[PDB]
């Protein structure tokens, strides 16, 4: 196989005793300061990982752990607000009414005169009013409780720490090697196929089964506590039948390429929702199941280990 | 030590055939320590003679008479007529003595082999004790030791192994249905499609408690369901 | 080599022993050269023989309950789906155990934490588990070379296997009962998502019709 | 649908690429194409110890049913288009 | 060769079998440093210590209520006898403070200096604030029956039982307060409620314990 | 952890404490002692 997975075994220590020594990875700021220039140099190369060395190996690695370390910081940054999504904010509150309720999700203490800036952004509730779309998102998504962005936001940190201790593993203690990294091959057919493609055909099975119903019952008008719960819209068939009636066939007509009768859930409708003003979601969602295909398609383009594909 | 429990097994190393009912056994380690086996030994020895007095109690306590049922024969409504509705509390007290004398002798001839051996208040004879858990003297009143005391060594672990088996039965063949153990043989000779093991596990004939006297014993089955 | 779909890359080291083999590795994950991790080929061949005997395990109690009370020897309350145990409430939950779901979670919690981290301080300390006092039952635990096989007096309580053959025999049948019962658990769950009803009626509803009810009609048509 | 006219559409087309890279009409794991349009020989990165004659592995068959399965998609909608079926 | 706390796993270098109720236990290396580790171990003896006075004192004044005594709950206590005895209740809390800061500002100056404590400095006594190791300070006042003093197999005998002893006190002293936190109620009470139905009673029906109910 | 003593003895990790401290002592103090514009007694 010349595309393989090839590492390293223990490459690095996992000690504190480089965190004792700033300037470790620089072979002129190691002997320490004389000059307050040391430690602008210390913040300006730290990260400029091909002047530390020479080894293309070792800033590979090190260019790799440190995507996980952002990853990481992502997953802390998005958990998050998730978090404070649940915890601080009217949304409970938007869902009955998001046309006269701002979004907030930022609540100030109030300890120096800065309660004024908890505002009234309505719902019986004060707070900052955010900017960043989270809620209608959430709403795009078919959230329809804090519970459930409680609970993303303790998935958000599993996922956080799980990238973290991939960065720990990935550097410290199973590191890859060069040439691992120098399949692109691989890694474009893995990330067109697993990454772009797989990633939006599971978000089209998130829009078909989860959001389109959950949004359909909120632009009829129905109270968010009176939408079923959407594992009540896996688990039951006659609902999304009552919602959309070829569920009703069943996945029948996608193996019999019937794709036709799928057309109560999967449109071309284009323009805007009248009832809400965003796009379709059955638009969106047979978006994201012809991206999924074509990417799909498009990672099996490269040849790794078998005769078949193009190299690069 | 021959003939072992299976056909084709090793015995252990600890297993060479010097005690008795011996058969390369011990799937679970527990005799790999030597004061670990020599205490096990002696438990097997008296959960051995204890259950031989329960079989041979509870199949002749119906056989003498076949209306008071061995379960409930510990409940006072049940103690024949110079026990009938006794205290307790009072036997328990002669019963907690009795064994907490005799119990702690054989605990100290566990402990240190050889130094209870006399008559404490007659400081006169003694037992001649030969191994551990086998004091006689005067606990053979009879003398059927002195002789081949390997071949009845066998023969009382042999009996005792199948009436500890058999006591553990006549329980569960006790909370399954309600019936005693020769009671449940008639029940078997009866019909013996639907009165056997089938149909009658999963149901716990035993009531979750019993005031005996002001007290309420807990009473479980050993397995789940009623 | 057997099994086609095997390459040459995956044959040059895969020798003949590491039981179950028969050169079908595709993807080269248990290769020895620059290899780390998880994907080690010793982890690699313990874990096949661990999801092996697992999957056989809940491959015949899977389709146990359900032959049984086919059978009417079990009464129609235990009749029930796999699924519908309590594994999955949302699926279906059995109320009619002697406790709590969760009390018998807790108690599956301490019982295999005892069961798999003494699994795994033999994978990683071979000779450990036989030194410490564990209640006189350590001496079982003493196990051997291999991680996947102890087999002491009662992980080998029959001794089956004394010669080196007819334990490579009986190395390969196991793998290869635990790979068609991998495949078994594989084609209960997919399949019970699909149909909604049990292993064994799905196979007497194949054996009833097998054209009209099989795979292809039962997309919901 | 056994025997109708988008099975009918899928089988033969699914067998034509099964037979098209069998019978050298098509590429293969042990056949590519060059910078023209030519059918050459490969390198396949791992060897393959394929027993049918040709080197025909599952992975070329797996490629073309692949093939095979999006010629007669396009085919079956593409007609379900057009009116004709 | 002697029991550690995870089968397998080596215990660590700092960590030697010399303690008592050594097993092994530091995943964090916390006490990887002698001096910080002597200090932990006073630590550790210290807390066992008031964790053993306390599971005794709640388990006492619990063996009090539900059988017909005056008793109140041991998370009652503090209102009850503040407000049944006429008692003010910072200078309670600062006489508390008095005596035990001398009481604990003694000990810490035994730390820093273990010869020290016992010049006479205190009202005339030498030898019984000597402080024979750390932790164990001993003498006419802290072993007045003289068990540290005679057979010292037996004595780390006795130092093993209380490092065990008080481990778990530390734990029915965790316990008390999630009992008292989930339930409501008091702990030989949680614990009949336990033996009434061995099944359903546990702390997978309170509700609190597991969210998934 | 030795050595972890020294990393959180550095600059910028006494800066992060210690401002933490001084902010949060002043924050603790206005919100005990609300607005002083002016010395009190
Ligand atoms: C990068 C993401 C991010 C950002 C910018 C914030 C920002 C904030 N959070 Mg938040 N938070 C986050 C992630 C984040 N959080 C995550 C992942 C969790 C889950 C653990 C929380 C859980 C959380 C709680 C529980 C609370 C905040 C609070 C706050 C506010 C004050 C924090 C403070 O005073 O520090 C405190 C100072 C030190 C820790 C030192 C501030 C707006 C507080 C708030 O909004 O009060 C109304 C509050 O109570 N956060
Ligand atoms: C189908 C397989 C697959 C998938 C999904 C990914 C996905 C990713 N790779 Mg990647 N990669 C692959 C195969 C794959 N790779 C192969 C085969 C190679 C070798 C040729 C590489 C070499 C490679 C390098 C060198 C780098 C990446 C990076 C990334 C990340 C890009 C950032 C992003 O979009 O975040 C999207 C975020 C998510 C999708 C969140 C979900 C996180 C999932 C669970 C982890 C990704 C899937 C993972 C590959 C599965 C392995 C599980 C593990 C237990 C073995 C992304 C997570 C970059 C990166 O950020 O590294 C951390 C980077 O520097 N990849
Ligand atoms: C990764 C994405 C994903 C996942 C996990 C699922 C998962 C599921 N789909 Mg689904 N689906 C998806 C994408 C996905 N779908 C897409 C892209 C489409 C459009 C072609 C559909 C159209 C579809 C229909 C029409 C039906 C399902 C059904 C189902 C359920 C059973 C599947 C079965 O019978 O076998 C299952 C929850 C069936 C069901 O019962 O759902 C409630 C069903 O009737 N799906
Ligand atoms: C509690 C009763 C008891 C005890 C203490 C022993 C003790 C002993 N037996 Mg023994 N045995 C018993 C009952 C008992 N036996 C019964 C009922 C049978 C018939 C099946 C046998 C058959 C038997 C054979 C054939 C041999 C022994 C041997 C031994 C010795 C070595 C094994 C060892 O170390 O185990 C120590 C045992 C324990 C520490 C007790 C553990 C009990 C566990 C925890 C519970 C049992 C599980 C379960 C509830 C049992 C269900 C019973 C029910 C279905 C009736 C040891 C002296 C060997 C011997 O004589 O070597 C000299 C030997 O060859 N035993
Ligand atoms: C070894 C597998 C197994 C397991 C886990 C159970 C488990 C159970 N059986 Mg059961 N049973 C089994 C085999 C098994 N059975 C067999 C082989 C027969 C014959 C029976 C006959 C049987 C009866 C007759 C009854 C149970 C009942 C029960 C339940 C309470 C006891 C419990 C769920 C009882 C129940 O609640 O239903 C009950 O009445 N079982
Ligand atoms: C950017 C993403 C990324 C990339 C490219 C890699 C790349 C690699 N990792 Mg790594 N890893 C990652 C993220 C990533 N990892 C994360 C996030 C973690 C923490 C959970 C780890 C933990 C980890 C360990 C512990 C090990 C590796 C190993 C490996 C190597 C071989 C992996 C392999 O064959 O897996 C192929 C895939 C599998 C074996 C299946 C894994 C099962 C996953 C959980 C299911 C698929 C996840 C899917 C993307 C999303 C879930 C789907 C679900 C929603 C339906 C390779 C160098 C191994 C190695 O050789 O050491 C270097 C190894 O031992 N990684
Ligand atoms: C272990 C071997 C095995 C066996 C003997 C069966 C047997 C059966 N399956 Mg099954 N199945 C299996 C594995 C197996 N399956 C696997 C691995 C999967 C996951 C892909 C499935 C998924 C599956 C579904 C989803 C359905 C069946 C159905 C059926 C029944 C009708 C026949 C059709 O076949 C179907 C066979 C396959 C889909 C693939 C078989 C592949 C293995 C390697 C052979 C029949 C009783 C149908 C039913 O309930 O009636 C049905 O709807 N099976
Ligand atoms: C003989 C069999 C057959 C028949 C009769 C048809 C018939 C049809 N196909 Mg079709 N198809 C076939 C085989 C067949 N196909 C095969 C084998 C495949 C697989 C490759 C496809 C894949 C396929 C797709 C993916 C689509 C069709 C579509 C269509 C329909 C409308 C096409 C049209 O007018 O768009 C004319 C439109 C344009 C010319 C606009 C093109 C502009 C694009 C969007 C942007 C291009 C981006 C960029 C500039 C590209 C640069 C690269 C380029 C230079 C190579 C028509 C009924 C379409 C459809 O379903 O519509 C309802 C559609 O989207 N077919
Ligand atoms: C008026 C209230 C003031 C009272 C002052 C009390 C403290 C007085 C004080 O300094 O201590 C008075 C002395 C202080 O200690 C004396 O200090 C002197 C110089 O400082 C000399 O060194 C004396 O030798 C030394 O005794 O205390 C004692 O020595 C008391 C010893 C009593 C011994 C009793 C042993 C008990 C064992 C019996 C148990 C069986
Ligand atoms: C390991 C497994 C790999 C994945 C395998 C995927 C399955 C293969 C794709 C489907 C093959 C043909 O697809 C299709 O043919 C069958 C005909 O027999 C259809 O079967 C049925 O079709 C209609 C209802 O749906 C009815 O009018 C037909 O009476 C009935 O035969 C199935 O609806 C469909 O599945």
């Amino acid at each position: 196989k010349k595309v393989k997975i090839a590492v390293d075994r223990n490459p690095v220590e996992t000690s504190f005793e480089k965190w004792a020594k700033p300037g470790h990875f620089s072979r002129t700021l190691s002997k320490g300061p004389n000059t307050t220039t040391w430690i602008w140099n210390l913040h300006a190369d730290a990260h400029d990982f091909d002047s530390h060395t020479s080894d293309l190996e070792e800033i590979s690695r090190k260019v790799f752990s440190a995507h996980f370390g952002q990853l990481g910081i992502i997953f802390i940054w998005l958990s998050g607000m998730y978090f404070h999504g649940a915890r601080f904010s009217n949304y409970e509150a938007w869902l009955s009414d998001p046309t006269h309720i701002k979004p907030s999700a930022q609540v100030v203490w109030p300890i120096v005169g800065q309660e004024i800036l908890n505002g009234d952004v309505g719902g019986g509730f004060q707070g900052i009013q955010i900017t960043s779309g989270f809620f209608q998102l959430w709403r795009a998504s078919g959230i329809t409780s804090e519970l459930q962005l409680y609970t993303t936001a303790i998935g958000g940190l599993v996922m956080a720490a799980a990238m973290f201790f991939a960065g720990w593993f990935h550097y410290h203690k199973a590191a890859p090697k060069l040439e691992w990294f120098q399949n692109v091959e691989s890694m474009l057919n893995h990330h067109l196929g697993g990454l772009l493609g797989l990633g939006s055909l599971a978000w089209a099975g998130h829009q078909i089964h989860v959001s389109l119903p959950v949004n359909k019952l909120l632009d009829a008008g129905v109270d968010p506590k009176e939408i079923p719960l959407p594992h009540d819209l896996l688990l039951n068939r006659a609902i999304m039948a009552d919602l959309y009636p070829s569920f009703a066939k069943g996945i029948a007509p996608f193996f019999t390429l019937n794709w036709s009768e799928y057309s109560d859930f999967l449109t071309f409708k284009g323009g805007l929702n009248p009832v809400t003003g965003g796009l379709w979601l059955s638009d969106t969602a047979h978006h994201h199941v012809a991206i999924a295909v074509l990417f799909l398609v498009a990672g099996h383009m490269y040849r790794t280990n078998w005769g078949i594909g193009h190299s690069m | 030590d021959r003939k072992l429990w299976a056909p084709g097994v090793v015995a252990p190393e600890y297993l060479k055939g010097d005690l008795a009912g011996d058969y390369g056994w011990d799937p679970l380690g527990l005799g790999a320590d030597p004061t670990a086996l020599k205490w096990y030994r002696q438990s097997e020895l008296q959960h051995a003679r204890w259950a031989m007095l329960g079989v041979a109690g509870v199949l002749v306590q119906e056989i003498v008479k076949p209306d008071v049922y061995f379960y409930e024969a510990g409940l006072p409504q049940n103690l024949p007529e110079p026990f009938t509705n006794i205290n307790m509390g009072g036997l328990l007290a002669w019963e907690f003595i009795l064994m907490h004398w005799v119990e702690v002798r054989r605990w100290q001839d566990y402990k240190n082999f050889g130094s209870v051996n006399e008559d404490p208040i007659f400081k006169g004879n003694k037992v001649p004790n030969p191994e551990m858990g086998y004091p006689g003297g005067i606990f053979d009143p009879f003398g059927f030791s002195k002789g081949n005391l390997k071949e009845l060594q066998t023969k009382e672990i042999k009996n005792g192994r199948l009436a500890m088996i058999a006591y553990m039965a006549f329980i569960l063949q006790a909370q399954a249905t309600g019936k005693g153990p020769l009671a449940a043989l008639s029940a078997h000779l009866s019909n013996p499609f639907g009165n056997n093991i089938l149909k009658n596990i999963g149901t716990c004939t035993v009531p979750h408690s019993v005031d005996v006297q002001g007290l309420t014993i807990p009473l479980t089955c050993l397995w789940p369901g009623s | 080599q057997l099994y086609v779909g095997a390459s040459q890359s995956s044959l040059a080291y895969l020798d003949g022993s590491l039981p179950g083999d028969f050169g079908f590795d595709p993807l080269g994950l248990l290769d020895p050269v620059n290899s780390g991790g998880f994907i080690e080929p010793k982890w690699l061949q313990y874990s096949e023989v661990i999801h092996a005997r697992w999957a056989m395990l809940g491959a015949a109690g899977c389709i146990a309950p359900e032959v049984l009370g086919a059978a009417g020897l079990i009464p129609d309350a235990t009749n029930i789906k796999w699924f519908e145990s309590g594994v999955i409430p949302p699926a279906g939950s059995y109320n009619g155990y002697w406790a709590d779901p969760y009390t018998i979670f807790f108690v599956e919690i301490v019982a295999m934490q005892f069961a798999e981290l003494r699994r795994l301080q033999d994978f990683r300390y071979p000779g450990s588990m036989g030194q410490q006092y564990f209640l006189g039952l350590e001496a079982i635990f003493k196990g051997s070379g291999d991680a996947a096989y102890p087999g002491g007096p009662f992980f080998n309580l029959f001794n089956l296997g004394k010669t080196e053959a007819a334990m490579k025999e009986l190395k390969l049948k196991e793998i290869k009962n635990g790979r068609l019962a991998m495949l078994a658990m594989l084609g209960y769950g997919a399949q019970a998502v699909m149909t909604g009803k049990g292993p064994f009626q799905n196979l007497v509803e194949h054996l009833a019709d097998p054209v009209n009810n099989n795979i292809l009609t039962n997309f919901a048509g | 649908f056994i025997g109708s006219s988008t099975n009918l559409i899928m089988v033969a087309s699914t067998t034509a690429t099964l037979a098209a890279a069998r019978f050298g009409l098509a590429p293969t794991v042990k056949k590519n194409t060059t910078a023209g349009l030519k059918l050459v020989d490969s390198k396949n990165s791992a060897g393959v110890i394929s027993n049918d004659p040709a080197g025909f592995t599952i992975v070329d068959v797996l490629a073309m049913g692949a093939a095979g399965h999006g010629l007669g998609v396009g085919i079956v909608l593409g007609l379900k288009g057009i009116g004709a079926l | 060769v002697r029991p550690v706390w995870f089968p397998g796993n080596p215990p660590p270098a700092h960590l030697d079998g010399s303690l008592a109720g050594d097993y092994g236990f530091d995943p964090l290396f916390l006490g990887q440093e002698p001096q910080t580790l002597k200090w932990y171990v006073q630590a550790e003896l210290v807390h066992g210590r008031f964790a053993m006075l306390g599971a005794a004192g709640i388990i006492l004044t619990s063996i009090g209520a539900k059988v017909g005594l005056g008793f109140p709950e041991w998370y009652d206590a503090g209102k009850v006898v503040v407000e049944k005895n006429n008692i003010d209740f910072p200078t309670l809390m600062v006489i508390q403070f008095y005596l035990m800061g001398w009481a604990e500002t003694k000990r810490w100056y035994d730390f820093k200096n273990p010869g020290s404590q016992a010049d006479g400095s205190f009202l005339g006594f030498t030898e019984e604030f000597k402080g024979l190791e750390n932790g164990y300070p001993g003498g006419r006042f802290f072993d007045p029956m003289g068990l540290s003093r005679g057979d010292a197999a037996k004595y780390q005998e006795y130092k093993q039982k209380e490092v065990k002893n008080g481990r778990l006190a530390m734990i029915a002293c965790l316990g008390f307060a999630a009992q008292y936190a989930a339930t409501g109620k008091g702990p030989l009470d949680n614990l009949a409620d336990h033996l009434a139905d061995p099944n359903h009673v546990n702390f997978a029906t309170n509700g609190v314990s597991i969210p998934i109910a | 952890m030795k050595d972890f003593t020294t990393y959180l003895s550095t600059a910028p990790v006494i800066a992060t404490i210690w401002f933490t401290f001084t902010a949060g002592l002043l924050i603790e103090i206005n919100r005990y002692f609300p607005d002083p514009l002016v010395f009190s007694f």
